[PDB]
Order: C-alpha cells, then structure tokens, then sequence
C-alpha cells in the first residue's frame, strides 16, 4: 500500500531482472565455448569407442557403480531434476548400486531419494568447462577410494545435448580390465600380451569418457541456463511493467493525499 | 555577482544550498497563510529558482561579454532525483554533477556518477587541448560501467572485454583526487593522454597515484616546453601530440 | 498561437506552430491556479487542467480557410505517461516524432525512431492502401531486425534462417535509406539537402521492399534523398 | 590410410587420408603403413609424426592410445598435441628436474621426475 | 608406479608439462583452465561420513 | 473457527489447508519468475496439492447458472471437511487438477475425473 | 576523519576499513546468487577479512552488562588503530570467526582465539 | 440462434489464451491441448473484424458454426478472412433458404442445423 | 529459572531466519547450517501454544531446556506437540521434586539443572 513498500518491490524485481538478463547473456558468451568442447567431445567418442565397437566388448554377467554427472551450479531449468529421474528409473532395475555424484545439485536430488546409495561425492565442478585433469583425478579416486575395477558393471550418467533447444538424459557403460579381455573379437587385435593393455586402457577410458560426458552435460546445461534465463527475465520484465503502473498510481495518490491533508489543514 | 557580469568581468556564484533556501521560502509562505502546494511549498516554488538561475548568463558583445556562472547545490534524500525540488532545479540548470555515496565510500572521490551527470553546454566550453585527449572518455567509462557489472559473475573473459576492464579500472583510478589540490589543464592533458592511450594498462593499479606524481614532476623537469605550449595555446598540434606520446613512453619505460 | 492563427484566417496558409515546451504551459497554469487560491486537484494540478488545454489545442485545427499544425515539445513528468499533465496533453495528439540518441549514435539524421514514432493517420482510409502497405512492411522488416540483434551480436550474421539474412540485409539498407541530408544543415554539413516528396518516398521504399535494389551497396542508401540519388551515388562508388 | 586424430579439447585429423603415421608405442616405434594389421598400443609421450606423402608435421604428445582398426584405420587419441612451430620458449625443465627428484608427497614428486628428464629429448 | 597411482594420472602428470612449457606468449585463456582444477571430494555412509579432501 | 465450536477434527483440516495455501502464496513470485523447476521437492509437492485445493474451493452456484453453464451444487459441512481431509492425506494426487474445478464434494471429483478419462 | 587532525596512519587505516567493508556490501548480491565459490581469490580474502573486521567493531559496554553479562570493555584510540591495521595487513587471517566478536582491543582477540581450543 | 452455435466459446477462449500462456516451450511440445491451440488461433482469426463491417445476425451464425464445431481446424490462418467472404457469397447464392430462415425464426431447428452442417462440409471440400 | 534456560534464545531464533534465507536459494547443507536449521525448526515449533492455555513457569522451564540444550533434534518435527503434553505428564509423576523446587525458589542451582539434564535424557527413548 505504501510508496516505500511499492518502491522496494519495484527495485527487487528490476534487480532480479538484471541478474537473469545477464545470466542469459553470460550464457551466450559461453554458448560458442560450449560447442567447441561439445563436438570435440563427441569426436573422441567416435575415435575411442570404435575399438570397443570392433572388439564386440560387452558386460560379463559374472553389484554396479553408478556415476551421475551434473554440476554444483543451479538455475538451469530441469538439468538436475530429469537426470535424477532417469537415474531412479534405472535404480528400479538394479536397486543395489553404489552412487558416485559429480556436482552438488545431482547429489542432493539423489540424496533425497536414495541416501543410502551415495558413497562418494565430487564438488567445485560447474564453474569452468570440464577438463581431463579433473576427470583423471576423479578417475584416480574412483580406482583408489571406490575400487572401480572390481565392479561387474560401471555406468556413467549425463545429459546428452541433442539440440540447442532441448536435451536428453542418457547413460553409458565403462568396461573394466577383465571385461575388455573376454570380449569376442578382442583377438582380432594384435595387442601385445606383454603389458596389461586391458588394465591401462580401462583406466585411460574411465578418465577419458567421464570427460566426454562432462563436456556434453556441461554444454546442455549452458543451453538450459540460456533458455531458463530467457524465460525468467521475460517474466521479470512483465512484472516490471505491471508494477510500474502500481508504482505510478501510488506515486500520485501519495502526492494527492499529502496535498488534501495540507489543504484541509487550512479549511479554518 | 551581477556587478561583475555587467562590467565585462566574470563572477562565479555558488548557492549553498538551494534546498535550504526553498525551505526558508516555504516558511514565509505557510506563515503568511499564502496558498500552499505540493509538499506545502508555495505554488511558484519553481519560479523562486528559475528567476534566480536565469540571472547567471554570458552576455553579448554589445553588452561587455561579461559572465555570471552559477554552481547551485541541491541536497537529495536517498539519491531520489525525482523529488519535487531536485527535479525543479535539474530542469532549470544546464546540467548536473550527481555525486553518489556508494562511490564515495568506495574511495572514488569526487564521487561523480558518470551516468547521471552532464554538461548540456558540453564540449563548447572545454579547453580544446583537453577535449582532444579527453573526448569520449565519459562514453568509455559508460561501457565500462555495464561490462564491470557483467564481469561480476562472468568469469569467462574474451580478451576484448577483459582488456577493456583494465582501461576502465585505470581511468577510474586516475580520476580520483585529493581535496584542495586542483590541477592546471597543462597538467591534466598529459595525465589523461597517458590514460586513454593505454600507456597505463601496464602499470599495476596501486601505483597509478605515484605515477601521476612522478610523471608530472618528470615532465616539469625534463619536458617543460610541452607543458608551456599546452598552456599558452590550449590546443594540441600534431607535433605537440608526438612530443606527448614520446615523453609518456620515455617515462613509462623508466618506471 | 495567435500570430500563426492570423496566417490561417487572413493569408489562408497551412501554418506551423511550434510550442516548446507544452508541459511548461501546464505547470504555469498550475502556478496561477494555486496563487489565486483554488483548491488543487490530483497531483497538485489545477482543477482546470483539461479545459486549459482545450482553450489552446482546439484553436489548432483545419478550417475552410486553412490549417495550423502544431509541433509540440512534450516533457513527461517522472517518465510516467499516466501523469495528468501528459495524459491530458496526449488526448490532443495526432502523431509523435521521437528523436533518439539510439538512432543518433548510429549516425542517422534526422534521428527519428522508425518504430517508436506513431501516427493516428497511418491508415488506409487516410494515406491510401499504397502508402500503408509499404509503411507496414518497413515496420515489420525493421522490427524483426531489432529483435534478432541479440543473436547477431554473439552468434554472428551466419546463423540466421535462410530468409532472415535477406531481411536483415534489406533492413540495413532501409535503415540507412531512412537518413536524409537537410537543406538547413548545409551551413554546418556541406552536403546538399533534399526535400523528398511523399509519392517518391513510398515508391523508393516500395522498390526496396520488393528487392529490386538488393545488389546496390549499403553505404549508398545512406545520406541520399529518393531512389535516383541512390542510383547516382552507387555509380560514383565504382569510380 | 585414413586417420582419426582426436584430443579432448582440439580435434586435429578427423576421417581424412594421411598416408603414414609415426607413433611411440611402449617399447616399439611404429610407422603405420597404409594397410597395417589391427593393433592396440599405448602411446608413451613423444613425437607423433603424420606423413602426408611428401609432408610431415610432428606433434609432441601427452600420451594416450593408438588402435589400428580392422578397416585399416588409425585412431590416435591423446590429451595434448601441438605442432612444433610454437611448442616451447619457457625452459623451466631443469627447474622441475632437480625440484622433483631431490625430494625424498614422496610418492608423486618422485613420479613427476620420470617424464620431464625424458620429455626434452629433442 | 604400482602400490600407487593410475595410468591416467600417470599421464596427466606428463600432460601438465606440455601446457606449462608452451611459451606464455600463447598459453591462452582456455589453456590454463586445463592445467588446474577446483574439485573436492567427500566420502559417504548412510547422511554424510568422512572428511572433505581436495583433489 | 475454534476447535471447541467446530470440533478439533474440523479445526485441524482448515488449519492445514491455510498452512498449504500460505506456502503456495509464499512461493507465488519465485514461481511466477523462475517456474516450478527451481523448487525443492517438498515445496513442489505442497504446490501441486494447493493448486488442487484452490480449485476445490470453487463451487457451482445455483443462482449463477446463467454464467457457469453448469448445474449448481450445495455441499454439506460434514461433506466439505471429510473431502478436504482426504485431499490433505494425499489420496488424490494422481488425479487431474481440472477434475476439482467447479464440483460438489469429493465424489464429484472422481465422477468428473472419469468423464475426463474417455 | 582527516589526516591533518588524526595522523596519516590513523586515517589510512580508517579508510581501508571502510573500503574493505564497502566491498563486502557490494559483493552480497553475488554471494546470494553464486555462493562463495564464485568470488575472486582476492575477493574471497577480502570477504574473510571484512567478517573479522565487522565483528571487531562489536564492543561490550559497561552500562550494557545488565544485558550482555560480559564485563564492560574500554579500548584506547592508539590500540584501535594499531589493531585494525594489523588485521588489515593479514596478520590474523588464521584466527577463527568468533574470536574477533564482542571483546576489547587486539589483546582480547588473542585470548578468545586460544580459549576456543579447550 | 447465436447462443446455440456459440456453445462455451466465451468460456473456451479464456481457457485457450491461458493454455497459450503455458505454451512458453518449446522443448516440451504437447500433443493433447495442442489442438485447442489450433482452434484458438482459428477462432481468434474468425472474430477479428474490419471496422465498418457489421454483418447481419444471419451472416454471423454460419461463421461461428464453422469455428466452434471445427470445420476450420484444417484451413490456413492467412485465408480465414477469405473463407469468410467466400463462404457468405456461397451461402447467399446457394442456401439463401437458410439465411432467410435464421433471420425470421431467430432459432435453429435440428432440420436447419443439419442443413447448415451439410452446407458447411460442402464448402470445406471446396476451398 | 526462565532467564537461565532462555539465554540467547531470541538472538538464536534471529540467526535461524538468517540461515532460512540462505537455504531459500537451496544449496548443500554443512556441519553448521544443517544443525541450526533442524534445531530452530523445533524451537519455533515448541513456542507454538494453544489459545486459552497459559503455562506455569515450572512448565515453561523444562520445555525450553528440553529444546535449547538439544534433546529435541532427533525427534520428528511433527511430534513436538505430543512431546509437550507427554514430557509434562512424565515430570509430574517422577520429577515432582524438580517442579515444586523450580516454582518456589524461582531460581536454578548447579544441582537442579543436573537433574533436569538427566530427566530429559531419561525420556529420550520414549
């Protein structure tokens, strides 16, 4: 009712509207950057997975390790929420998996639902474009503190950026040292039986294909934040127009009322 | 002040402040029971101030070329420039110098808000020498405002805008000033020249002040001819410019 | 107003009356009203804001003998278009011309905003279906240009849909084409000014809106009059 | 011979036809012939020379993996790869050599020595 | 490097060298992003469990 | 609206309805700006429930027949409580929201929910 | 608060204490929207220092003891300047959040930091 | 006669314009209410009117009948104004017996309702 | 006997909303924040009170000690209501020593608080 109260409400709205209309543009600053690391990522997929394609590498059926990828940074539509969907959907067909969460928003999305499963959690992530150094160390800690190379199955979960306008939560396998050996067409290759190529290639792949997911999930998020802030700063703009009418009315009735009050004070 | 203006001489008048005079005027009027208006000021509170401020003028050749220049002062409440009296006077004067407590505490003093300040006379009454190096500075500081509050959370920095922050932070720091230490224009142009042309981007921010210091006295000892010519002509020649470029770079490298 | 009136009633002209600034006509009325001691009305304005306006604006009209056309500088108190001063005034307005430092900063003179400025007479029954159709299309084309600027600034000119890169290219032309050298301004500019007659304006822009001069360079349309001066200018650009 | 040279960040060769590629597999320098047998080898750090007939561009390489596909393709996957034209004006190699190897932390500072005193072998 | 690190770390250790001995002249904006990380890790049981170490 | 005039059972229902409606109100602007996507899962639920609750309080009026186009209902006080208690207890979360729009008591919701089925 | 009146050291300390605290107030819309993690490594430091500074301005008055229980402390001017200068120059960046709060001079700050070990 | 063919159009449009508000996406293109989104834009188009074109009440109900019931969900949005003049001329010459019965009865009998129905699908097959 | 158990209870409830607005832009909860949010949710709850129902000071004192000192934190937020009626019925039988001591001497000894520490832990597992 009060010009003060309306003055504050108009300011915090327009302020919100700067915040979001800039995050909308800080996204587009980062939009080109997102396609560099996105195609480069899908490019090594074609390069590094073609081996496994050709070896006919598949899961030994002989206890899963599930790795979910998002970020610590929110305000990106439903990047976090609908990856959590697809991970739960998957957790029905095998409830007993261990969960490693990379990013703080998928951590707490999943901590709400299956808090017993999460057994390691990676922080300080969404801030830059993803890197092999990050990947490799998270990988190293996966081998060390998680005993990754003892798992019957290992799964990576990320959002695959289908378009610039939409995204799709997908899932990909990582095959361990044993699983690489017992692939049907593994023999087709003259791998030198000397070094454990299966051990090192697994370790290299685990790091390598986490980074591919990270680079992709990263890209889709940037587009989700571009689109979410596109909507937010348009709503906020719409609020501003409305409130600018309400401010202007209260502006006037406050001048009128003071004047009537004064003019009355000399009715005598 | 008009005695001067009328006799081909120049007076500067400072009204400190017209906020308080307007209150005094209101006082008579409310007490004489003259009809009150908005915020209980006399219906003609505008004319109290426009009658006054039109008396400052520059005069025709035929009348002495005398001048009265007014620097009125208005106090605002919480920076609200849309308030009744501020707007009255803002609309009378040929421009504002709006000072901001925000900037004040930051250390940026004088706290001139580049965005809400203007001289409506603009360049027409700036020392050409200064207009030569200084021009478009206000506009740069303009874009520098936006970008700085757009780099707030934008840690992704294209060499284009990041370099523009460096030019911004340097020009901002150069424009800080101690009270009671006004500079001559021939001291001002060599200082702004170094700034705008990127000669300061290399020097780390904490030492911009000591730069102003050493540079001026260096110029005073060593490149005095340049300063004298700036002062006596208030223009910059292409040679005079080349001398300024040189002497800047000569110093910059030595420090 | 009275001087310009005489030129309608006696010399039978179409006369131009500038009032700068009409808001000041309102705040003076408000001052006199206050001093006489009349109860102030909403926002402090005089009880007679509207009739005060009337006794003036009504005198500005077309009669059997001629016309008086008023170009009125309108200040808007607190940027609040619903304030009694401009609110009252706007009821008497048939058109707006919005000069703009946004247009100015593009080196486009006169600095009219093609979108903002508006006429209650840009209507088929008044201008004719001819005029109106070119008028709208310029406005539609220049409009989609304005909205797409975001992506032009960060995604490059490359990534527009097949037809959009043609409209932007034409809009860029139209945008320049809308600049004009002025005859008065000569003594500061040098460039010979041009009074472009309306029939020529429509056709000149109709021709561009059909894409007959897509080939013609962009710097050409800039600071020339009607269509022929583009042809003339574009042909000096090879030499 | 066809080639996919892929990096995480950059992507140098994708699908095109380099005639011969040189590599550093563990204890084996390979020069991949136009029609070589399917191999999966681990690439130590070193120079990966791609020869396009009468041409050669060396790249110093982080590491990675090379696989020769049953369709005779070469898949060289590495972390870091730069042409020699602007690889190094620094020269703080020996600033790391004695810095690492002299510290007896212990597990990895000693491990960071094994490569650096080998990297600058050209 | 056994009873210890992994192939990919063992490879990242050498991967820093190429980047950090490319002349500063073009060690670029994106190039340094690759040479350091901010990542932390916290192990879990049942609610949280042990300490939150750096990487 | 006191427990010892209406019954503690009656009192408790309306109280929590108000709690719910105040929470949906306390988020109105977070939603209007940023949408449902930025809400914690608890909140997101109490909003899905309150949106049903708000439509459930709208009722076809006999005298408003000319405007509704719908026959008018006259729900009983005992009916009104039990109905809303059930909705608070989560029994009708899966049901479309529009099934709650302009109805009588709880049975009308299901009755109309099926009309919206096929 | 003029160098002429108070001494150059005094004014220089007092000014940086204001500049520091003016940065924390400017950064708050950021920490609210992007956390502490987004801050410049030097901003992070300045935020860490300002918190200590803002709590070092807490003072138990004597007349106030009937409210705070704490005995009323009275700090001398030269101690204050030397105290806030030290904390500015980063000589106490290790000492805990609560240590700086509701005490006297810099001596008292040491006493608080230690006693938060047993 | 109008009331009968206008069935819940008043209540419909307010529902459509609300639906078209949540239509902000996009990456979530619905199949269900997407058909009310077509109806809407068709009915929006239909109600648009040139100033100084007040049509007779009999010239109204055929148009609204074509909108409400949905004999317009196929026709392009840029040719509804055409459909209007094209459908009036067609009725004025052909089924003038209906246009005179609407004007004089004020109602629509089921015999005249099915008569209109036929003439609607009849004109739809030809446009 | 009230001042002692209710020290900084107002200043604490002040730091509780401060953290509730930090969690308004929902993020991860640490050792500090997840503690005081869960705590302060239960005091706020404990300070709910039925109309026409005043309580004696020997009733207020244990409830506040029960809440402030941290014997309510692992109990479901929705159940504090029954805790009030239940912990009081419990205290009236056994620890009637405490209640009439608290009423009469209006203060609390180091010994009295020791018994209040016990009785509250003594009723934690039902």
């Amino acid at each position: 009712a009060t010009l003060k109260e309306v003055e504050m409400r108009l300011k915090s709205i327009k302020n919100i509207e700067k915040i979001t209309k800039t995050m909308k543009i800080v996204a587009s600053t980062r939009l080109s950057k997102a396609e560099k690391a996105k195609i480069s990522a899908k490019k090594m997929d074609e390069a590094e997975q073609l081996f496994y394609k050709n070896a006919e590498t598949k899961n030994l059926d002989v206890k899963e390790l599930i790795v979910a990828i998002t970020s610590d940074k929110g305000l990106c539509g439903s990047i976090h929420s609908q990856l959590a969907k697809a991970v739960r959907r998957h957790l029905n067909d095998q409830p007993n998996a261990d969960i490693v969460t990379i990013g703080d928003k998928i951590k707490m999305q999943l901590l709400r639902t299956h808090p017993n499963n999460i057994k390691l959690s990676i922080n300080g992530i969404g801030k830059d474009a993803p890197t092999f150094q990050e990947s490799a160390l998270i990988a190293d800690k996966l081998l060390s503190v998680m005993k990754a190379g003892t798992y019957p199955k290992i799964s990576i979960f990320y959002n695959d950026p289908v378009s610039s306008l939409s995204f799709e939560p997908s899932e990909k396998p990582i095959f361990n040292a044993k699983t690489i050996e017992q692939s049907p067409s593994f023999g087709k290759f003259e791998i030198d039986t000397d070094a454990n190529v299966p051990r090192d290639l697994f370790e290299y792949t685990l790091a390598n294909q986490m980074l591919t997911a990270m680079a992709q999930g990263y890209a889709a998020e940037i587009s989700a934040r571009r689109n979410a802030m596109d909507n937010a700063s348009k709503n906020a703009g719409d609020m501003i127009n409305r409130y600018s009418i309400l401010y202007n009315r209260t502006r006037q009735a406050v001048i009128t009322n003071e004047l009537v009050d004064i003019i009355t004070g000399a009715s005598s | 002040g008009e005695w001067f203006r009328d006799n081909g001489k120049h007076a500067l008048i400072v009204y400190d402040d017209l906020s308080k005079q307007a209150v005094a005027y209101r006082q008579l009027s409310l007490l004489l029971r003259r009809p009150p208006g908005r915020e209980a000021y006399p219906g003609d509170v505008f004319y109290l101030h426009s009658r006054l401020l039109e008396r400052a003028a520059k005069l025709s050749e035929k009348e002495g070329s005398g001048s009265l220049t007014a620097l009125p002062v208005i106090e605002t409440q919480g920076g609200d420039v849309s308030a009744y009296i501020p707007t009255n006077v803002i609309s009378i004067t040929d421009g504002q110098i709006f000072l901001e407590a925000e900037l004040f505490y930051k250390g940026i003093r004088p706290a001139i808000n580049v965005g809400l300040s203007v001289s409506r006379v603009g360049s027409a009454a700036q020392v050409k020498a200064l207009k030569q190096v200084a021009g478009s500075l206000k506009l740069f500081l303009a874009q520098y405002r936006e970008v700085a509050a757009f780099a707030q959370f934008g840690s992704d920095l294209d060499a284009s805008t990041k370099q523009t922050l460096v030019r911004g932070e340097r020009l901002t720091q150069l424009l800080k000033q101690n009270q009671y230490s006004p500079l001559a224009t021939e001291e001002q142009v060599p200082l702004i020249y170094a700034g705008v042309n990127g000669h300061l981007d290399g020097i780390e921010l904490s030492r911009i002040g000591e730069f102003e210091s050493s540079f001026l006295s260096y110029l005073k000892s060593n490149h005095n001819e340049l300063l004298t010519e700036i002062r006596e002509k208030g223009e910059l020649s292409k040679e005079l410019l080349a001398s300024l470029k040189s002497a800047t770079e000569s110093f910059v490298a030595t420090f | 107003l009275t001087i310009a009136e005489y030129f309608r009633d006696e010399e039978g002209q179409d006369v131009l009356l500038f009032i700068d600034n009409i808001f000041r006509f309102t705040q003076a009325g408000s001052e006199v009203s206050a001093l006489l001691g009349r109860i102030p009305s909403a926002v402090g304005y005089q009880p007679t804001l509207a009739t005060d306006m009337g006794l003036l604006q009504e005198r500005i009209t077309t009669t059997k003998k001629g016309s008086v056309t008023s170009v009125q500088a309108v200040y808007v108190p607190a940027d609040d278009l619903t304030d009694p001063a401009p609110a009252t005034t706007f009821a008497h307005l048939d058109a707006t011309t919005v000069l703009s430092r946004g247009i100015s900063e593009l080196g486009i003179y006169p600095a009219v905003d093609p979108l903002d400025s508006k006429s209650r007479l840009l209507d088929a029954a008044v201008v004719g279906q001819e005029h109106y159709d070119v008028a709208s299309k310029v406005q539609e084309t220049l409009q989609t240009y304005k909205s797409l600027q975001d992506i032009i600034a960060i995604l490059g000119m490359d990534e527009l849909s097949e037809q959009d890169k043609l409209t932007v290219e034409r809009a860029r032309k139209i945008q320049r084409f809308l600049s004009q050298p002025f005859a008065v301004a000569e003594v500061f500019t040098g460039i010979p000014g041009k009074l472009v007659r309306l029939k020529d304006t429509v056709a000149s822009f109709k021709a561009v809106l059909e894409g007959k001069y897509d080939n013609i360079p962009e710097h050409a349309f800039y600071m020339v009059g009607g269509i022929e001066d583009v042809v003339a200018k574009a042909e000096k650009l090879a030499a | 011979l066809k080639l996919q040279f892929a990096l995480p960040h950059e992507t140098l060769y994708s699908g095109s036809e380099v005639t011969q590629v040189n590599l550093p597999a563990k204890s084996g320098r390979i020069g991949v012939l136009a029609n070589h047998v399917p191999t999966v080898e681990q690439l130590l750090p070193g120079v990966v020379e791609v020869m396009e007939g009468s041409n050669s561009k060396k790249f110093f390489i982080s590491g990675g993996f090379a696989t020769v596909q049953p369709d005779s393709q070469l898949c060289v996957t590495a972390i870091e790869a730069f042409p020699l034209e602007s690889f190094s004006q620094e020269n703080i190699k020996n600033l790391l050599a004695e810095a690492k190897k002299n510290v007896s932390e212990a597990a990895e500072a000693a491990i960071q020595v094994e490569v650096l005193e080998n990297l600058q072998s050209v | 490097r056994k009873a210890g690190i992994s192939y990919a770390a063992y490879l990242n250790v050498a991967a820093q060298a190429i980047r950090s001995s490319l002349k500063t002249e073009l060690q670029t904006a994106s190039v340094l992003n690759r040479s350091q990380t901010d990542a932390f890790y916290t192990q879990y049981k049942n609610a949280s469990e042990p300490t939150p170490i750096t990487k």
